[PDB]
RNA sequence: UGCUCGC
């Protein structure tokens, strides 16, 4: 008897997609910060005035982002598609206004609508105008329905802010130090000072260790100037365990060593141990003692709060932490930082909520010192600050802080970079897939090794095999397909329920009863809430309530028995994944519910508010058990997992049966995906970027998963689908390569354009001068333009439809030289390219500033030869190794050639059945003219498709009976045919290709440059020249190093051992000593340096004999 | 103008990223690298 | 050969010459000419029944 | 972008039969029914009219007109 | 000499000098394309 | 909207029904063609509203 | 300088 199993379950994740998902992360965040957060902050400063002139002041009543607009017309705004602010380089943004009431001359003047900045609007946001707009209104602004959005756009580029990934703050952790000592460590932040203090167990006595102190001070003495004196009151709160005592007692000896039994004694030790903030300003007047007794309220555990100098909950929170270092002591239970249920992801909202506090309070105080400066010496006159409200300082901010990506907070003392990135435009998938990105806090410098671990935690969450290959692997990760993010919530109904709940009061009871096995402590973001018993009771009552919706769903509630720790997490950023209640080894969702969202009686939030599906936390789930499957379900069972291909990503997504090939096949393939090539959007043809890849006939897979048909990949393919043969021919495809059909080449497959941008500014001076474009140089021999301006049109600029070859000029650019008569020098745009280019169009367009940017798209259409990287989507890249003809290539009895001979000596070492499965559902699915499904952990099985084969006439293995096309006789064994869906990556054999001649050289050091754009050569590395040196080929390495690269005759004078110039010494005031010397230019150059750093290289020159 | 042809025919053309100003008369480099 | 909108043009002149499908493939007079060994079906044991 | 002309493994002539494989589409005719009523024995063919996305309208639709 | 150009939504051929505001009569959009060239352009079928 | 190239490329595997025999190679060069060695087929199609 | 990549 089967337990009855829902099949239409997996209808829960498209509804799901629909309110939530992929890219409904930033869009939501940035709505809440531009409609909620900003008004927080405005409110928190609507005040500002200055201590001089009092009775004056400015206060902001209400603030606004309104609509993107461009400020180019004369003072008037203009509505602004996302497509022009791309076509003029120009921002997206939007005007901050507000309205304010201040005070000139002591009469109140009010402003109802004056700007202060421009807030960059995020696509598809709540202001976005791409919003609640149809495919035809999409068109109509040329923009593509199927863009993801969620990006700025700054300048013209296209910018994201990465997901960041942090520690969650206010929480002990217990760690090991570099000497091996078991210690613990809280970074106790709130909204205005962030404070890590830590505490020792060196010398088998506790030291807290603070910033704020000169010497770490033993804990007993802190309890003691906390207001508990008595040390049995001490012990009793650490604990009343033997153990316990016997590791604390050397604590309470080190303590009745000294002479401190009282709070002022232990008050005057602390402010004896605390150094001034070098010299603060005021007059001290004994604050000694107040200074200690401010660092223990204030400065130290801020997150714990003392309601009037009251540390009793401080008391209790050091107290716990001494317990938990007592008992990690013994048995190493380490906790560990990698564990995902402590991290906290950050999205764009905070961080533009912070850098927006940081810009208003910067203003606000700027403001304060224009008044300070302006009001009590200038005149009569009245000061006024919408004279001096400066409104490029916020906008500038913004603009920066986004485009270069590195954000400096003083307020907040952080320093980060790489915040924002390049939106990639290589194709849908990659874009999807990076708006999905998530960077780690360690910032990969070194070999953590650490966090690039896969940990179990990131089950549901995370991607697994979905990470770029190279030095940020493990560091760099991508969200899962269902997934979400939650945000802060109020916590006042949760105190409200927890105090209601019989949660006793922590301040009623001693430390005593901490140490009771039945007794379970209550937290709340790091605060101790208070203490509980029959925890059981207290976590059922709370999961009820919030499946009742009288708590928000997406706080959490957690307990830890080895701690003994009731943990209730309600800070946003935890990750939050849906699972089906099951209740009495049955799920609450069953056929009925499924038929109605079918039907569309109810969505997602129905089954929300039915207490059917509920988010469960990384916490919170490590307390509960999930089933795969139905028939998984057992009598222990609290949850119901959705449908598990939801585990991988987007990228990942893309793999037709990945569960049956290897890790790092998957990984290589979502990277490759990453960089595969095809259509961008339904506006590629408008859209003008600086590099863009497209797919002559692009195709859909035969093989499509489940989540290509959720991200609408079908309706932008990247790749094609070619007649693989598995087989070894002519011995050229022996490691990876692959051999291709000259006649498929040639009637279109594989066929590729590349379109590049070529950009060029005429801009206004200073001085009433402009930069112009003068006509085409006509020859008066032939009365035709000269070979170099023959492409130009009558206005100098290059006409579309014209081919453009190698040293030819685009824009026949001339600037002046005085910024009487204006002197021009020609600066042409010269088009660096080895083969030729179409123009395919030319934009021109005029800025606020009067310059005039012009764009040429150049059009280059390519097809595959030897070189061209190639993937096959399940990792096994490729370059092409041999290009035979149609007639060379094996056939079968119905005539077939295959397109691409892959080898298949690549199979057994990396096991990419997934592969074969592929071939063999697209060979099925081609015959019977149905498209397979490849979902994860699923799809069709092997049965059927060789069901579908032996029915259409064809072997039910994929082999089939060839003949050999060079020899005309038949293959002793049959060749593994079929469909399989291979794409082109941009990895271009004539991009690559580079030779250098003599060329240009550094003008630091006379050498070749870098880059293969600078015309560079390439560089004889360390380990090169240690291969020469264990040749032995002493010639070859000279001629190499010294003779081709920086090769040098200098003039040395034998007398003092000093460099010479034109056979004559400066130092000795002769020539007679002078001689030439043979030597690299960068010997030349150290010696100069090290000249000028006093250390004289003095050259004692010999004959050669 | 050129050192061996004495003609002023010198032509800045660059041959494989190699900038090079020549006589387009008798083909003598005048003068090579940057 | 393509698909057009109001006030986009196509004009244009081709010039055809003679040419083999080794050079390219545009040549090949054939879509698919092939050939197969004649199969011959013999039956070691009479068989019959179902 | 567009149906090809020639079919990219055997050559036989395929961008002739698009439209009317839409009219089979726009018929009640399913996806192997319509393959096989067009003349394509072969899967090659299958594969290329099957797998082909017209994205030709969706240009036009952003083209300039 | 009659320099023509074509506007971003309104597509039609617009006649401007040097040194002019780039726009475009019965409209506000100031994206301003060039005309396709007029000269025998020859191709390969390959 | 269809690209030059990719135009161009489509139009070269559009078969001819002119018979091949009644023709001859055209020699090296000679891009302007003669009657012998060539054919040409101009198309002009310009669209615009009903 | 930053960052995404290619092995
Ligand atoms: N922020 C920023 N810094 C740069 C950039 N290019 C170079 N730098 C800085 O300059 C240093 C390297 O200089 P190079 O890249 O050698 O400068 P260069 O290419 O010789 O300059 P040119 O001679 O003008 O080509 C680095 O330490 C960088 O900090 C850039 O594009 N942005
Ligand atoms: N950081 C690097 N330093 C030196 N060589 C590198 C580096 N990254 C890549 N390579 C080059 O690429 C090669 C690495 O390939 P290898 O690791 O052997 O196969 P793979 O990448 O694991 O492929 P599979 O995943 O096994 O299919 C070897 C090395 O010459
Ligand atoms: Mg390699
Ligand atoms: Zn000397
Ligand atoms: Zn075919
Ligand atoms: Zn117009």
């Amino acid at each position: 008897a089967p337990i009855p199993t829902v099949e239409e379950k997996w209808r829960l994740l498209p509804a799901f997609l629909k309110v939530k998902g992929l890219v409904k992360q930033h869009i939501d965040s940035f709505n809440y910060f531009i409609n909620v957060e900003i008004k927080k902050i405005m409110k928190a400063n609507e005040k500002v005035t200055s201590d001089a002139d009092p009775m004056w002041y400015l206060k902001y009543l209400n603030i606004y982002v309104g609509l993107p607009d461009v400020e180019e017309s004369f003072n008037v705004t203009r509505p602004v598609s996302p497509h022009e602010c791309r076509l003029r380089d120009m921002t997206y943004s939007a005007p901050i206004t507000v309205d304010i009431e201040y005070t000139r001359g002591s009469q109140r003047i009010i402003r109802n609508a004056l700007p202060i900045g421009r807030m960059p609007i995020m696509l598809r946001s709540s202001n976005c105008v791409l919003t609640g707009k149809t495919p035809a209104e999409f068109a109509k602004l040329n923009e593509c329905p199927l863009d993801p959005g969620g990006y700025f756009i700054v300048k013209g580029v296209e910018k994201v802010i990465l997901i960041q990934e942090q520690l969650s703050k206010n929480r002990i952790i217990v760690e090991a130090d570099r000497k091996g000592a078991v210690g613990a460590s809280v970074t106790s932040s709130t909204h205005e000072k962030k404070s890590r203090t830590n505490m020792a167990v060196k010398q088998g006595r506790f030291y807290l260790r603070h910033n704020t102190l000169s010497e770490d001070i033993p804990i007993v003495i802190i309890f003691k100037a906390m207001g508990v004196e008595s040390d049995q009151e001490i012990v009793q709160m650490i604990g009343t365990e033997e153990h316990v005592m016997a590791a604390f007692g050397p604590s309470l000896e080190e303590c009745q060593k000294a002479q401190i039994f009282t709070q002022m004694q232990a008050l005057k030790y602390i402010g004896n141990k605390v150094r001034r903030q070098r010299m603060w300003g005021g007059g001290p007047k004994k604050t000694k003692i107040e200074e200690a007794r401010e660092l223990l309220a204030s400065t130290i555990l801020t997150h714990v709060p003392v309601k009037e100098f009251n540390f009793r909950a401080k008391c209790i929170y050091t107290a716990v932490m001494v317990r938990r270092v007592i008992l990690a002591q013994g048995d190493n239970k380490v906790d560990d930082r990698d564990y995902y249920g402590n991290k906290r992801l950050e999205l764009a909202g905070q961080l533009l909520s912070l850098l927006f506090e940081d810009l208003f309070k910067k203003f606000n105080s700027e403001m304060k010192k224009i008044a300070d400066q302006v009001i009590p010496k200038q005149r009569a006159a009245q000061f006024d600050v919408v004279k001096h409200m400066r409104q490029d300082q916020i906008t500038n901010g913004m603009v920066n802080a986004i485009s270069t990506g590195n954000w400096s907070l003083k307020r907040f003392k952080m320093d980060r970079q790489g915040v924002t990135q390049v939106l990639s435009r290589l194709s849908y998938i990659s874009a999807l897939g990076m708006m999905t990105r998530i960077s780690s806090q360690f910032e990969k410098t070194r070999k953590v090794s650490g966090p690039r671990s896969l940990q179990p935690s990131q089950w549901g969450m995370l991607c697994p095999s979905d990470t770029p290959e190279g030095e940020a692997c493990g560091l760099v990760k991508n969200l899962a397909l269902m997934t979400h993010i939650t945000t802060d919530m109020e916590d006042g109904p949760i105190v409200k329920l927890a105090s209601n709940l019989g949660v006793e009061d922590v301040n009623l009871l001693c430390g005593e009863e901490l140490s009771y096995p039945n007794v379970f402590l209550v937290f709340l973001n790091g605060n101790i809430l208070g203490v509980i018993r029959d925890h059981k009771k207290l976590v059922n009552t709370f999961r009820l309530m919030r499946r009742a919706g009288y708590i928000n769903e997406f706080v959490s509630i957690s307990t830890n028995l080895t701690d003994r720790c009731v943990y209730i997490s309600s800070d946003g950023g935890r990750l939050c994944r849906p699972y089906i209640i099951v209740k009495k080894q049955k799920p609450a969702v069953t056929n009925k519910h499924m038929e109605e969202l079918a039907q569309g009686y109810r969505n997602f939030e129905d089954f929300l508010h039915e207490s059917l599906v509920e988010y469960l936390d990384v916490n919170e789930e490590n307390d509960c058990n999930i089933a795969l499957y139905e028939h998984t379900i057992n009598k222990d069972t609290t949850h119901l997992e959705i449908e598990p291909f939801t585990l991988l990503g987007v990228c990942a997504g893309l793999i037709p049966y990945p569960h049956h090939n290897q890790s790092p096949r998957n990984t290589y393939q979502c990277a490759m995906g990453k960089q595969a090539m095809g259509t961008i959007g339904y506006n590629q043809r408008n859209r003008i970027d600086t590099l863009m890849y497209l797919l002559a006939y692009p195709q859909k897979p035969m093989v499509k998963t489940k989540t290509i048909e959720l991200i609408e990949f079908e309706k932008l393919p990247a790749g094609q689908n070619a007649t693989v043969a598995v087989m070894s021919y002519s011995g050229y495809d022996i490691e990876d390569a692959l051999v291709l059909n000259k006649a498929s080449l040639d009637r279109g497959f594989g066929r590729c354009l590349v379109y590049k941008n070529a950009k060029c500014t005429l801009k206004r001076y200073t001085n009433q001068t402009f930069d112009k474009v003068m006509g085409p140089m006509l020859d008066a021999a032939t009365r035709k333009p000269i070979w170099r301006h023959e492409i130009l049109d009558a206005d100098g600029i290059c006409s579309p439809g014209e081919k453009v070859e190698n040293k030819q000029v685009l824009v026949n650019k001339s600037m002046p030289t005085v910024t009487q008569q204006p002197q021009y020098k020609d600066v042409p745009i010269t088009y660096k390219g080895a083969t030729d280019s179409y123009i395919e169009k030319v934009m021109i367009s005029s800025n606020a500033e009067d310059a005039f940017l012009i764009k040429m798209l150049l059009r280059q259409t390519r097809r595959p030869e030897i070189g061209d990287k190639f993937s096959s989507r399940h990792g096994q890249k490729g370059v092409c190794g041999l290009i035979v003809p149609q007639e060379d290539m094996p056939f079968c009895d119905s005539g077939i050639c295959p397109d691409i001979i892959m080898n298949p000596h690549g199979f057994p070492s990396r096991m990419t059945v997934g592969k074969l499965i592929e071939l063999l559902a697209g060979k099925a699915g081609v015959l019977d003219g149905r498209f397979h499904y490849g979902t994860a952990f699923g799809g069709s099985k092997v049965k059927d498709v060789c069901e579908d084969l032996v029915r259409h006439g064809y072997n039910y293995l994929g082999k089939d009976y060839v003949t050999s096309g060079i020899t005309g006789e038949p293959l002793e064994a049959y060749i593994y045919f079929g469909p399989v869906y291979y794409q082109k990556l941009k990895h271009m054999v004539l991009d690559k290709m580079h030779a250098r001649a003599r060329g240009p050289r550094a003008v630091l050091t006379r050498q070749p440059t870098e880059g293969r754009s600078r015309d560079g050569g390439l560089r004889l590395g360390e380990m090169e020249r240690d291969c020469l040196i264990g040749y032995g080929a002493s010639m070859l390495l000279l001629e190499r190093l010294m003779i081709s690269s920086d090769a040098f005759e200098v003039d040395v004078c034998g007398q003092c051992g000093l460099l010479g110039y034109s056979g004559w010494c400066h130092y000795c005031k002769s020539s007679c000593h002078v001689s030439s010397l043979r030597i690299p230019y960068a010997c030349k150059l150290l010696f100069q340096e090290l000249q000028s750093m006093n250390i004289i290289p003095r050259l004692k020159l010999s004959k050669y004999n | 103008r050129c050192p061996d042809c004495g003609s002023t025919e010198l032509v800045e053309d660059s041959h494989y990223s190699q900038s090079q100003l020549v006589c387009s008369d008798c083909g003598c480099v005048v003068t090579e690298g940057v | 050969i393509a698909q057009l909108r109001p006030g986009q043009e196509i004009d244009l002149l081709m010039h055809c010459v003679k040419g083999i499908g080794k050079d390219h493939a545009k040549f090949s007079p054939v879509a698919t000419a092939s050939y197969r060994l004649l199969p011959d079906i013999t039956l070691l044991e009479p068989v019959e029944g179902e | 972008m567009i149906i090809p002309v020639r079919c990219f493994t055997c050559g036989k002539i395929v961008g002739n039969k698009w439209e009317a494989y839409l009219g089979l589409l726009q018929a009640e005719y399913t996806e192997g029914d319509a393959l096989d009523a067009l003349g394509l024995k072969r899967y090659c063919c299958r594969r290329m009219l099957l797998a082909h996305v017209d994205l030709i309208e969706k240009l036009l639709n952003y083209a300039p007109l | 000499q009659p320099m023509i150009y074509i506007c971003g939504e309104c597509h039609t051929e617009n006649e401007i000098k040097s040194r002019d505001p780039i726009r475009c009569r019965e409209c506000g959009y100031r994206i301003m394309y060039k005309k396709r060239t007029k000269r025998l352009v020859v191709f390969d079928a390959r | 909207i269809v690209q030059d190239e990719i135009l161009a490329h489509r139009l070269g595997l559009i078969p001819i029904h002119a018979d091949p025999r009644l023709f001859e190679y055209r020699n090296q060069g000679d891009e302007e063609g003669t009657e012998i060695d060539t054919l040409q087929f101009r198309l002009q199609v310009r669209c615009t509203r009903n």
